[PDB]
């Protein structure tokens, strides 16, 4: 009972994917993530309360 | 027995592969993941993040907090510029140890635009306007304000909006530029100038500090993972 | 999504250039106020006239995945097939990932983590040097076992705690592949926790840090065969590569060097390297002076 | 020949491996499964049932029936504890070689809640009032009827239910402990009080034995297997 | 003639799950059953004939 | 297509010669102006009286993937398991297809090419030659590192620089199969560049040519064992296979022989053999003369 | 684990062998593809390109334009042949250097038609007629006119179409010849005469230069993949 | 997840094809594309805007 | 193409089962029979014609 | 994509076949066609124009 899914594009503008089964009984035993791609800057880079628009002064 | 041939690569040990093992632990009941704020996703999210830039990164100031502070005074100083610094985010001394630099020295590779916001630390009655230029490679540092003037800029006049954002468009003949830079990969210079001088009335302060925060736009990225030069040990027990 | 999985979709595009053309109005995306704690949102087209790029981009390499994901060496030691002191017959060591530092500042960025971790051990052997070095010893075969706290401690190479009815242990001879095991995320709280700023005791004294938190265990390692004619000497090292991350309260990087692994004791050290002044750009361009 | 990769870990012999093997005895025909009463399943079934606490494991008893007796007693003693230990179940020596310890000591991380009935068993004419309280971890050891009756307790009259359950519910920072207890991992005590003195006719023996018994209530679990301490030699033949 | 079952959960609260064929001719040879987890205490903690109800006296 | 697939069907058909009789007309194809700069698509059924052929033959071993797809050697070095110079402990030179010929000489006949590269590394070791020979060393095992521009550079067998947290590296041990791996297009640019009228300062000096774009970094290889009671020295040897091409503007095949790896200087050579005399065509089909 | 024979072959490196690798840098993002103009895809591209056939290859031309000049002139010359040369594309000196040449020293067996193209660089007012013939083998090359035009050839008449074309059918016993040809693939050759004399009015120079292109024509193709003899060297740093 | 093409013909005028799985995930570490045989001698034999008939002058 | 078929019951009162696939030309090649149980004493014990019943005399 | 045919039968007068999957790209790569079996005497024993039927003279 196998997964396929696309593999990372290379040196071109199908065959472009690979397949995996696992073989343990662990979830630890799984290869990595590298393929999950998320992203939040906001935590971070805009933790206000009160939207800032930013085209408009930020204060007054 | 089923027809096999080895190939080469066959027992290495390759740093970054990426295979599935056993498990030492068959079964282990791992303890409940539990929702702490704050996660983190992509060395982005912290690149993309403003610090604080070491521009004043004279010798004497290298352990005070002068080296945050940009100089800016009363009178007539035209002629004088304000402050100048290479664009080379992973390596000039200026960007390298700032949060985005530190970042960008895990990597070979950097592309993307650049976010300067300069913030005036003066009293509220001083006044003030500054010229903020960007100059992509191929001629040597604007020496005047004429010659800044001719390339990016934002003319910044100082009001209740205390802050300036001076963005550095990505322009290069390549997609990436090496984090270590070199001739090749120049990326330019921003320098700074009265635009008009600062006035104050009287009983205030005839000179303050501008500071100056460095974060990467939304067009930022890095490739290519390498080591930091930044770290090191002589032995053990680290 | 599950991150516990082998496979996940989605490319990692970075934003295009809109883009934009003259304006003269009361926008002023260029102007804000630092103060709040917001970092500004302004793009290059907020500020100057820009075309448009579809860029291809991606951030795939920096996702916290990749960057932690390579096995890295976090601690070395030797041990002898022969020796009088007996002690020097075993390796062993108290896990943790505070003995490097390049790893070390690697995790270090994040206060909190959670992970599965594939350890890979490289071991190599010599053969001590001396007057007779003429012999004809079999293939050398090691035995690595992990003790979680608690369990009996080895105190020699004959010990019978070597029996590891339980201890999981690892035996493998030289010449194959370097061993290699997948451990869960192990930890007695919901995340490792990279730093404390707290106490053991609740007398707000005791041991202060990192180490009231650890207590992971320790690892023996010893050669099996048990002889050589002459003096030999191995060295295991360990690699760990963590998997299946998640990160928490990004901090900033390790400015200082490191002083030692139980604390995070630090000389003051420079913010950055200096330059001539304020003003100083170098002259690239020139017919060479 | 089909193309294959050897990976780390290839020819080792690890002791909680789980694959699949030959057979030595190719289709030997096992003998027929016997319904016997009594299959256990998992061990915590054992550690669910009561097992006799030896609270009075004071030098001198540790061979004899006594240490399983809590002495009290008729007339005014009220000022004097009645008893009192720590929460290690898989540590004190209260504890350790009790049916629950024993278990836990094949194991390096233990939760749940844990029972402890306490039985009188003094003549029927006897009469009295206890007090058995509980204290989470973070300050000393009541040293007063006042202190313990601060926290977790049931007052106990003795009756024609000659038994009493005092039930330690679990609170804790973390979801485990150590069976080898820390002081991180600390658990807190329980200790017990006259609440009324021991009343009797006359007649009767003016004093007898309180026992002890403990188990785990059904949220109770344990983790990571290890060997026990419990047990070794010197030789084989063993 | 494969088995597809559940792997046991790891270091997060599909690709959850592993395959398994049996290559052998005795059940002797099959791997361990380390994921069946019945129970019943009762048949030690409680072999009273006579329920008790236990919020009840017990005696009386 | 997509030049990144391992399939794709067609035949490679050359044409067939199409059955011409007499004629007399003003046709002229034999009759052409080379001067356009238009080579003359004439066939023979242009100029002769030609029968019909249903032509077979295919162009499969000239596609440019079949014609750099072979492993080519790039480079050879030596290293000694032990010296007293330390730098002769370990082996190290910097990326590049211009040292070797062969293969040099292929790629050259294109301006620029892009691709991904199978490398493939084969490594023996011999005993050094000496008065006492009698030793038992056991297998040797060795080290590969890549180190991109920029990372740092080991200076001793023995520098931290090894731990490679980062690096890519392979251990291989001998007696094994050749270790291999693949490398993906790395340019910093579109294509690799082959040849560059150009220089690497703005001012038109600086460096000339195919160096200022090169830039890929260097590989070091030391022994691990690191010791040997007699002095032991190991080769290494490194092939280049590159796969998934694309290929653009060709030029013509390199004439002179080359003189050096930084530049295409060469020393003025013959257009080709001479022979007698333009009408010389020497005599076979005689009794033997 | 199941159950496999390792085949002979096992564990070799075959220079031209074709499996799939690990790659050492996982996750890569390649640089876009840029649509350069003029992309190659099979050798045969570049031998279907005429380029300038050296005929004149005399002891003293070797290093000079002369070399790719053939001779002709005003008078009475019939008896003397223009030039003449074997057709051996890889090996004989006339046409091993050529666009088809090198390309054909990179195999080792090739089959197809030939086109030589002949241009006329004398003056406009220039006139004459030459026969280009071409002998399959089997004969000693041609010693007159008479014997020549026995075999395959063209009557060209310079005009004010400068070129000609000579195209050299495939005869052979063989569906391929050796590029290292030998006799058994032997391929004939080709020689020219004046068919008529070159005339000229007054005031033009009385002689003129012929050049020689060859190319590949469609039914052309190679096979067997190996070195070229003229590449060498000494030592590394190549 | 697979595919089956067919093999280049050998020694003789349904047993002529092969099947591959890709099992990397990266596309640099799949095999070479030997079997794409496209071709386009124009770019370079005949870059002339005014196309020649050459059956024809090509001049007059 | 291959073949499955029920294992040799072991140590207990769907997973009991296996799968073969022959990798060879020759049935020489292929495992022993061991799954094969037919009998028949009769060629041995009662090759007698004239069918004995015995529970009745055998003789008489 | 593969072929199941028959194995030669030997020993005894379903589990009589085996299968195989081609590995590589050339038809060379291939295992031998062991199993192909005509025959033509004719091209020799009879190259005779005008058939001879013998049961009946062949000459006269």
């Amino acid at each position: 009972g196998a997964q396929v899914s696309t593999q990372k594009t290379g040196a071109h503008e199908s065959i472009i994917h690979y397949t995996n089964i696992n073989y343990y009984k662990d979830a630890a035993s799984n290869s990595a993530n590298r393929q999950d791609f998320t992203q939040d800057p906001g935590k971070f880079t805009e933790p206000v309360k009160d939207i800032m628009v930013k085209s408009l002064p930020a204060l007054n | 027995g089923l027809p096999v041939i080895n190939t080469p690569g066959s027992n290495q040990f390759l740093t970054s592969d990426d295979f599935q093992s056993p498990s030492a632990m068959p079964q282990f009941d791992v303890t409940p993941e539990l929702n702490i704020p704050g996660e983190v996703q992509n060395l982005m999210e912290i690149a993309e993040v403003d610090s604080v830039v070491p521009v004043n990164n004279v010798a004497g100031n290298l352990e005070t907090m002068d080296i945050y502070r940009i100089p800016v005074q009363s009178g007539n100083h035209q002629s004088s510029q304000v402050f100048g610094f290479q664009v080379q985010p992973g390596l000039d001394g200026v960007f390298k140890h700032t949060l985005l630099g530190e970042i960008l020295n895990y990597y070979a590779h950097w592309s993307g635009s650049i976010k300067l916001t300069f913030v005036f630390c003066g009293s509220a009655m001083a006044t003030g306007k500054f010229l903020l230029a960007y100059a992509p490679p191929g001629a040597n540092a604007p020496k005047s304000r004429k010659d800044a003037m001719l390339g990016t800029h934002i003319i910044w006049d100082v009001g209740l909006q205390s802050s300036c954002v001076l963005c550095i468009p990505w322009i290069s003949q390549t997609h990436y530029r090496l984090v270590q830079q070199d001739e090749y990969t120049s990326a330019g210079n921003v320098t700074c100038w009265y635009q008009t001088g600062i006035v104050v009335p009287a009983g205030t302060p005839t000179s303050c500090s501008i500071m100056c925060f460095v974060s990467a736009c939304n067009d930022f990225s890095v490739r290519l993972l390498k080591d930091t030069p930044f770290i090191q040990q002589a032995a053990l027990l680290q | 999504g599950d991150v516990v999985e082998a496979v996940e979709n989605a490319v990692a595009r970075v934003a295009d250039t809109i883009g934009s053309g003259p304006s003269n109005s009361q926008a002023v995306p260029a102007l804000t106020a630092v103060e709040t704690g917001h970092t500004s949102q302004v793009t290059p087209s907020d500020t100057v006239q820009t075309r448009h790029v579809k860029n291809y981009h991606s951030r795939s390499e920096s996702s916290i995945e990749n960057f932690l994901s390579r096995s890295a060496c976090v601690y070395m030691g030797e041990y002898h097939t022969t020796n009088s002191d007996q002690t020097k017959l075993f390796a062993s060591w108290t896990i943790s990932a505070r003995r490097m530092v390049q790893m070390r500042r690697k995790l270090e960025i994040f206060t909190y983590v959670r992970f599965d971790v594939e350890v890979t051990f490289v071991i190599t052997s010599k053969q001590d040097q001396g007057t007779q070095l003429g012999q004809d010893m079999p293939p050398l075969t090691h035995q690595i076992m992990y003790i979680p706290p608690g369990g009996p401690i080895p105190k020699s190479v004959t010990d019978y705690t070597w029996q590891t009815s339980t201890n999981p242990s690892i035996f493998w001879t030289e010449g194959n592949a370097p061993p290699r095991m997948s451990i869960p995320f192990i930890s007695i709280g919901n995340a490792y926790s990279n730093f404390y700023d707290g106490w053991s005791h609740f007398s707000q004294n005791g041991v202060y840090g990192y180490n009231t938190l650890n207590h992971m265990g320790q690892i023996y390692v010893r050669h099996v065969n048990g002889s050589s004619p002459l003096p030999m000497t191995s060295t295991v090292r360990m690699y760990f590569k963590p998997k299946h991350v998640k990160a928490w309260v990004p901090r900033p990087p390790r400015l200082c060097q490191y002083k030692n692994a139980s604390t995070v004791n630090f000389s003051p050290t420079d913010i950055t390297d200096k330059r001539n002044s304020i003003t100083y750009i170098p002259d690239t361009v020139k017919p060479d002076v």
